[PDB]
């Protein structure tokens, strides 16, 4: 297995702009055996470039590759909407056969900063009847992807007991959404009254807190 | 016309083995190198090995040497990959790909390695003021195995503002996810909101009507 | 590359 790095980890650009993606090997790439792949969610990777600069059949002219030694580049001359995806470089070799994918660069759509809309959901009565209680905090349609969620139970800051999930960037408004879920037994949930999630984001001048009282 | 069709999803206990298949379709008139590549959740693809067009030779990635075997049946244009001593980390989508530079790809086969039993989801409401008059509601789809589940709203009529989150693997070994939708708070008395949950591995189809509490 | 890869497998036909 070869050793590869890709910079930047995330490239945020607008449609029509030029994208330059870098791949660096720890040691000089023998024979310039360096390829590039595109991958979208729910799909297999797609070959773009092989041999550092050869475009695969059917790949648009806006994709081009160049490089030698340790430093290789993939350029997308003008980003089309279908071009926002993850891109992997890959070093390969013949003796012995070896193909090593790089760590990947995500090319995302840059847009104006959008603050999250925050919602908190108490566990349902149906779920509580089953002995379990899930509390859900929703952060809806925000940008950029970075955010912080802090759980508070009777104003006690929580850690280590939540699980988070983030959607893919929306195709229409370029935002992200995130859920954070606190799962407790019915008995543990009934021990406490105030349940709150506090959200920090660049679009928020001050942290936003949503909360509910168990019972009301 | 170079295309590859892979076998269906597998669920295996830790320590067991799995044998995946990859059949060429379309232009099956010549033989090509075939690779196997896997991708664990949230990770990038990982090359596992290659078998040459005749099937007389193979080379496996060092990480999989001694654990993986590739074979091919020229009569059926089918390539096989067997992975033994399965571990939790082997849960992944497994792809086959063809030619020298992985020029074309199969659709992938999900393999889940777990001691859990097939279990349909329990679907709970995320019941819905807001300055713009926008209410959020949803369904919590909890404690199912294995992946995947599908969620739609109003039998596909409602798609705008829907966010169905990627599942998380809980410490129970079961998966959970939520699907949410934002609606006009004024519609909470005019429109009905039903999430349609389909978990094909358990043949479970649940329709759940989400109401203000 | 292609000829080199073929060559690796030469002893097995």
């Amino acid at each position: 297995e070869f050793v590869l790095t890709q910079s930047p980890g995330t490239l945020s650009l607008s449609p029509g702009e030029r994208a330059t993606l870098s791949c660096r090997a720890s040691q000089s790439v023998t024979s310039n055996y360096l390829a590039w792949y595109q991958q979208k969610p729910g799909q297999a990777p797609r070959l773009l470039i092989f041999g550092a600069s050869s475009r695969a059949t059917g790949i648009p002219d806006r994709f081009s590759g160049s490089g030698s030694g340790t430093d290789f580049t993939l350029t997308i001359s003008r980003l089309e909407p279908e071009d926002f995806a993850v891109y992997y470089c890959q070093q390969y070799g013949s003796s012995p056969p070896m193909y090593t994918f790089g760590p990947g660069t995500k090319v995302e759509i840059k847009r104006t900063v959008a603050a999250p809309s925050v919602f908190i959901f108490p566990p349902s009565d149906e779920q509580l009847k089953s002995g379990t209680a899930s509390v859900v905090c929703l952060l809806n349609n925000f940008y950029p992807r970075e955010a912080k969620v802090q759980w508070k139970v009777d104003n006690a800051l929580q850690s280590g007991n939540s699980q988070e999930s983030v959607t893919e960037q929306d195709s229409k408004d370029s935002t992200y959404s995130l859920s954070s879920t606190l799962t407790l037994s019915k008995a543990d949930y009934e021990k406490h009254k105030v349940y709150a999630c506090e959200v920090t984001h660049q679009g928020l001048s001050s942290p936003v807190t949503k909360s509910f009282n168990r019972g009301e | 016309q170079l295309q590859l069709v892979q076998s269906g999803a597998e669920v295996k206990k830790p320590g067991a083995s799995v044998k995946l298949s990859c059949k060429a379709s379309g232009n099956t008139f010549t033989s090509h190198y075939i690779h196997w590549v896997r991708q664990a959740p949230g990770q990038g693809p990982e090359w596992m090995g290659i078998i040459n067009p005749s099937g007389s030779g193979t080379r496996y990635a060092q990480k999989f040497q001694g654990r993986v075997t590739m074979t091919r049946d020229t009569s059926t244009s089918t390539v096989y990959m067997e992975l033994v001593s399965l571990r939790f980390e082997d849960t992944a989508v497994y792809y086959c790909a063809g030619d020298y530079y992985l020029d074309y790809w199969g659709q992938g086969t999900l393999v889940t390695v777990s001691s859990a039993s097939t279990k349909g989801p329990s679907v709970f409401p995320l019941a819905p003021s807001t300055s713009g008059g926008t209410a959020a509601l949803g369904c919590l789809v909890k404690d199912y195995f294995p992946e995947p589940v599908t969620v739609s709203w109003n039998s596909g009529a409602l798609t705008s503002g829907v966010h169905t989150f990627p599942a998380v693997l809980q410490s129970s070994g079961l998966y959970s996810l939520s699907s949410v939708v934002t609606v006009p708070s004024s519609s909470l008395g005019t429109q009905t909101y039903i999430c349609n949950v389909n978990h094909k591995p358990s043949n479970t189809k649940v329709d759940k009507k989400v109401e203000p509490k | 590359f292609k000829e080199e890869l073929d060559k690796y497998f030469k002893n097995h036909t």
